[PDB]
Formats: C-alpha cells, structure tokens, sequence
C-alpha cells in the first residue's frame, strides 16, 4: 500500500528500496515569441532515485535532446523516468534490486508498474506524505552537473556525505528531508544559513559542509525556525 | 417455434426466458413455455419466491435437443434435462398443448431486441465459456466466479471468459510501454482479434454473453468482462470502422434493455465517461451516447 507517517519507519529496515522523484524531469523556462506569444524552451532535468538507508543518489540527467520532436512532453516524461529507472534496476545484479519502490507523485505509478512487468516482485508503492525532494535542484553540485550535461549521464553522490559514520539512517534521512524543506521554502536563506560560516568548507566528493556534531544541531535549528518562520509571513501568523 | 416443457411448478419462483419474466405459484398448474423463436439462443432463468438468493438458469438453442425443466425437491432446483426419446417428447408436448397448460413466448413482430442482444452468440462457443460437455445447454448463477477472478476457487463451476488485463505483458509490447498502454490497439488488433477470436463476431459474441449474464443472474465477473472488452475498443486509436459502428448497435440495445432500478450497480461509471468522453472513440458512438444521456444522465 502507501508509504506514510504510520509507517515510516520501514524505511530504514534491511529490505531494499528506492524512491523516485520525478518533479525535476521535465524542466522549461517559458518566454515569449517576437509575435508575442509564449513558448517554452526545455532546460536539462533530471531524476531523483534514493536509497534512504544507505544514502546513495543515482542521478540520471536528462538531457533536453530526448524531447526533440516529442509531443506531450510533461506525459512522456513520466514514462521516460519509468523506462529509466527500470534500466537501472534490469543493470543491476539481482541481490541488489529492490524490493520497494516508492514513487512521489502518483502519477508515476502507472508508467512505473508497466515498465517493471518483467519484476512482478518489485512492489511499487505511493506516498502521502509530502516529501521535499524537487528542492535538490536547490544543492549547488546538483544543479551544477545537470546543467554542464551535454548528453545523456548518470551521476553518483551519496546525498548523506559521512553522516551513517555518526547518526542511523533514520536521523540521517530528517536531516536531509529538513534541509532540503528549507531549501525549498526560502532559498536564499536555507542557503545564506548552510554558509554563514567560512572556515566550515564542503568537501570535493561531499555535497554539505563539513558541520560538527554540535554545529549541525545549531544549523538544523535555525532550518525549523526557517520553515515555521516563513509558515508565519506565509500565513502572516 | 419450439417449446420447453416442464414436468410442474412445485415452489413458487419467478421464471425468465430471455428479457421476458413472470411469476409461478407454488403447484401452479403450469406445464412450460411454448412457440420459442428458433434460430436464437435462449435463457430460461429462475429466482425463488423464498429465496431471491441465487437467480439461476440455463443457456440453450432448440436446434440442439429437446428440452425440459423438472424441479430437483434434493438439490433445490428446476434443472434443465435433455429427453433423448423425440417422440415421447413431442406427445408429452402435445398433451400439455392441448390442455393450454403452457405460456406462449410474446414474439412482437416490429421487435428485434432479442435479436439485437444475441446476434453473435452460439451454443458451440457458449460451452467454451462455461464447461460442462455432458449437456447440450449450460447453466449460469449469480456466484459463479471468473478465471480471472479465481486468478485474483473451483475451476469446474467457472466462467472462462477471455482473460483481458491491461497491465500484462500480453497486452504491452518491450519497448512500446507507453505507446501500447496509452493506445491499446496492438492488443485489441493483433493479440486478441487476431490472435484468440480470429474475428470481431467472436469478440462481439463474447462481450454480449457477458452483459447477459450480469443483467439477468446479477453476476459480477461478468459485468467486469463487459466492461472490460468495453473499455479495450474505446483505448484504440485503430478500430475497423464496421466494428465500431456494431458496437454502437450493441451497446444501444444493452443500455435501453437494462432495468432502470439496477443501472446504478451494473454500470461502471469510469469506463462509460472514458469510453464516451474521454476515449479515442468518443465521437463514434452516437446511438449509445445518446440513449445514455436521456436516460442514466446522473452516471455521466
Ligand atoms: C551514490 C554513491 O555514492 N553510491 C555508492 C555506489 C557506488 C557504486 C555503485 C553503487 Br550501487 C553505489
Ligand atoms: C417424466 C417423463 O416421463 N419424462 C420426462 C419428461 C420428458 C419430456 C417432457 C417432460 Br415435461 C418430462
Ligand atoms: C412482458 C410480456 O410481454 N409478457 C410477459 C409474459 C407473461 C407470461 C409469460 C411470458 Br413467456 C411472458
Ligand atoms: C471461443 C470463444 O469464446 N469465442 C468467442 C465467443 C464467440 C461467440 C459467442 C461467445 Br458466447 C464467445
């Protein structure tokens, strides 16, 4: 069935699962035409497939030449990010396809289940719950790969950095679910926050800075005030 | 014009042959139904007085044999039989006719809707669907499940009806995922006319025995196969032009035959609305889309 705040903590057990974001896809910025018209030019995408146990981000980069000569493009890309993921599960060995996947927006499961009729024991699941991740466009080293793509690529980071070396996966995971609501509430402060201080730097092959123990609970509380805060001059409340 | 005798009413029930019903008091003098039109199937169909439980019958063409109902007092039922002895038979029938102790099927002469329900449906394909060679005509209930349904429990009292599923690799082509589930025309086309009917007759004979049976035995895995071999037509962009304009025909007399009280349960509100709003063929079926706009308005 669908995966939500009851039963939140499977998440975290040893069976092996994936979520699927495909909100970032499908990208345009909308213009207009010298007849003044509107059009829209398609921008690179990609999908946003997470191991939340181990971290582990395959980004696969949609390059915009995908699209060329398509038409109904935001439904192609639903089945696009479905042709995809179920590549990525057909490459891999058999002890290490999941046993779940979980979709963000029910939208996908349709184009999900069809595309994985050859694994009948892979359960593709909703959510209700309202997870954050189209904001990983908001991370820097993100958004710099899909956008410098010129083909077709999958990229690698573990969107935890070396956090599994100090906190469970659980902690881990609201870590990076508040970081990422932050990112996606108020960008320009969620980021001024994270960089505040220079002598904190990010590593080469990590995507977050370098925080200590007690430096990233001071950081994850002043997200919460972040995403109350604006939830105020949102809500003027 | 043929006849279907039967031995005496013992329990009061509610006796049904084809769209047509009445009502038999218990040890009613009532000796059967006489001037059938040949050349159709039929159904005789039954619901007890006591028990609205379980409306039963039996599908036959009296090209076929002679045929005729005795109430079983062990198993409960007026059971159709076969009396091999023509003769015998067409004395007994004769006797019963002589007394005026039958019905007389009502044949309007301006109606064709019996006709129009049963165009495509045979009794040597009929036993295909429901199995049970020994007799030359077949029985159907309300609980009778489907194979599909027994996919989803005693194979023998089952329909087998062709089995339709939209998310299988019968029905998806490698490589055409979205092509084929957003257009099923591969599946209608090649799998299944091609390939399992050989004919749009066949897919038509199929589609009109189970609305039969989920009109008159109230019998759900019927009504989904309907809808189901519905709803595949209406997911094609390509439909030979003649089969869609049948199926116009068929769904008309399907929709103005059914009860007004039970469209409510016997119609799939999603699939109507797809098939006539939404669908690749939702401008060619004018007939059904009118009926079903001055009557079931509310479903739409
Ligand atoms: C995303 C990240 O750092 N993954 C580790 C990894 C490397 C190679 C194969 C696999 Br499966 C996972
Ligand atoms: C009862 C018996 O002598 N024969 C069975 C039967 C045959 C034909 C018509 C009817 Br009604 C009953
Ligand atoms: C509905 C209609 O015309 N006649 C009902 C009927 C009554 C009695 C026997 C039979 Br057969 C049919
Ligand atoms: C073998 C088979 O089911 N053919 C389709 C069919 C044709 C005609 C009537 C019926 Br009932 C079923």
């Amino acid at each position: 069935g669908a995966m939500n705040s009851s039963n939140y903590a499977e998440l975290f057990n040893n069976d092996i699962k994936l979520f699927v974001d495909d909100t970032n896809v499908y990208r345009v910025t909308v213009h207009k035409t010298f007849e003044g018209n509107v059009a829209t030019k398609a921008i690179n995408g990609c999908i946003f497939t997470l191991n939340p146990k181990t971290g582990h981000l395959f980004l696969k980069i949609i390059h915009t030449s995908v699209w060329a000569g398509q038409k109904r493009l935001s439904q192609l890309a639903k089945w696009k990010t479905a042709e995809e993921v179920s590549a990525l599960v057909r490459s891999l060995p058999k002890e290490e396809q999941p046993k779940q996947i979980i979709v963000t927006r029910k939208a996908m499961l349709d184009p999900l289940e069809v595309h994985m009729l050859d694994f009948p024991n892979i359960a593709i699941r909703p959510t209700e719950l309202r997870l954050p991740f189209s904001a990983a466009m908001s991370i820097d080293k993100l958004s710099d790969v899909v956008m410098k793509a010129t083909e077709p690529q999958m990229v690698l980071f573990n969107i935890y950095d070396d956090w599994l070396d100090r906190i469970s996966s659980y902690t881990a995971f609201s870590r990076l679910t508040l970081l990422l609501r932050a990112l996606k509430t108020n960008e320009e402060s969620a980021k001024m926050i994270l960089l505040s201080d220079p002598t904190i730097t990010i590593k080469s092959y990590h995507l977050w800075p370098s925080f200590t123990d007690e430096q990233w609970i001071t950081i994850e509380s002043q997200m919460r005030d972040l995403i109350l805060t604006e939830y105020g001059r949102k809500y003027n409340v | 014009m043929n006849t279907v005798p039967f031995t005496s009413a013992p329990i009061e029930v509610t006796i049904g042959i084809d769209q047509y019903s009445f009502n038999v008091k218990e040890n009613q003098p009532f000796h059967g139904i006489k001037d059938i039109p040949i050349g159709h199937v039929h159904v005789i169909h039954f619901q007890h007085a006591d028990n609205s439980s379980m409306r039963y019958g039996y599908w036959f063409d009296c090209r076929m044999g002679n045929f005729y109902i005795q109430y079983d007092p062990k198993d409960g039922l007026y059971k159709m039989m076969e009396e091999r002895d023509g003769a015998k038979f067409e004395n007994i029938v004769h006797n019963f006719k002589e007394r005026q102790m039958m019905v007389s099927y009502p044949k309007i002469d301006e109606d064709d809707t019996w006709y129009n329900l049963t165009e495509f449906v045979q009794m040597d394909k009929i036993r295909k669907i429901v199995r049970k060679d020994e007799n030359q005509f077949s029985y159907v209930d309300s609980s009778m499940t489907t194979v599909q349904e027994n996919e989803l429990s005693d194979p023998a009292h089952s329909l087998n009806y062709t089995v339709i599923n939209f998310k299988s690799r019968e029905a998806i082509r490698p490589g055409h995922e979205m092509e084929d589930f957003l257009d099923k025309s591969y599946y209608l086309n090649t799998v299944m006319l091609q390939g399992i009917f050989k004919n749009s007759s066949n897919y038509f004979g199929e589609l009109q025995f189970a609305f039969l049976n989920a009109m008159f035995f109230g019998n759900y895995g019927s009504s989904l196969q309907w809808h189901a071999m519905i709803e595949l037509i209406c997911s094609s962009a390509t439909v030979p032009k003649h089969m869609l304009d049948k199926l116009d025909e068929i769904l008309y007399y399907q929709i103005k035959t059914l009860p007004e009280q039970y469209s409510d349960i016997l119609l799939n509100e999603r699939v109507w609305n797809i098939c006539l709003y939404s669908s690749f063929q939702k401008n060619s079926l004018h007939n059904t889309e009118k009926i079903m706009e001055n009557k079931y308005p509310e479903l739409l």
